C-alpha cells in the first residue's frame, strides 16, 4: 500500500515494476509537491531504480513545484553516478530553483568533489552569481572546501584555451 | 515506513 513515490524512494524495485505494469503515464505522476518517482529515487540515491525509470519512460527534465529537479536532488546527495545517468539524457545542467540553488551549487555545498568534477566536465556554468550573491567558487571559498576549490581551478584553466 | 520528502538545503546557511 506504499505509493509509487515511496516505492521509488525506498528502492522497492520489484514492487515498483509490478505497480508500473501498464506502461502508461503513471511513471511521471507528480505528487502534491510536484515530485516525480524519478526525483524521489534520485534524492535517495537509488541508482537501480533511476536506471529502470529512465528505461521505462521517466522524463528526467520535469521540475517540481519550486523548480526542484532530479539532477539537483542527486547533486545534493552526492550521487555522482545518478548525476551521470541524468546528464546522458541532456537535462539542463544550470537549473536555478526557487531555493536559490543549482546542481553545481548543491555539489559544492555538500563537499561532493566527484560530483563537482562530473558537472564541470559536462560544462556547468561557473560565471553566474546565485540569488545569494555567491558564484560556485565564491561558495567553495567561503565554506573552506579546498578540494572543491582545486577541481574548480583545474577546470577554469582549461576554459581559456581553444587548442 | 514513510520516507521524508526530497529536500534541497539552504546553501548559504551561516554565511555572510
Amino acid at each position: 500500500s506504499l505509493s509509487i513515490h515511496q516505492l521509488a524512494a525506498q528502492g522497492e524495485l520489484d514492487q515498483l515494476k509490478e505497480h508500473l505494469r501498464k506502461g502508461d503515464n503513471l511513471v511521471n505522476k507528480p505528487d502534491e509537491r510536484g515530485f516525480t518517482p524519478l526525483i524521489w529515487a534520485s534524492a535517495f540515491g537509488e541508482i537501480e531504480t533511476v536506471r529502470f525509470l529512465l528505461e521505462w519512460g521517466a522524463d528526467p527534465h520535469i521540475l517540481a513545484k519550486e523548480r526542484e529537479s532530479a539532477l539537483s536532488l542527486a547533486s545534493t546527495g552526492g550521487y555522482t553516478d545518478i548525476v551521470g545517468l541524468l546528464l546522458e539524457r541532456d537535462v539542463d545542467i544550470n537549473i536555478y530553483d526557487w531555493n536559490g540553488g543549482t546542481p553545481l551549487l548543491y555539489a559544492v555545498h555538500g563537499n561532493h568533489v566527484k560530483c563537482v568534477e562530473a558537472l564541470l566536465a559536462r560544462g556547468a556554468d561557473l560565471t553566474t552569481e546565485a540569488d545569494s550573491g555567491y558564484t560556485p567558487m565564491d561558495l567553495a571559498v567561503a565554506l573552506g572546501y579546498r578540494k572543491v576549490q582545486q577541481v574548480i581551478e583545474n577546470h577554469i584553466l582549461k576554459l581559456f584555451q581553444s587548442n | 515506513p514513510l520516507y521524508t520528502s526530497p529536500s534541497l538545503p539552504n546553501i548559504t546557511l551561516g554565511l555572510p
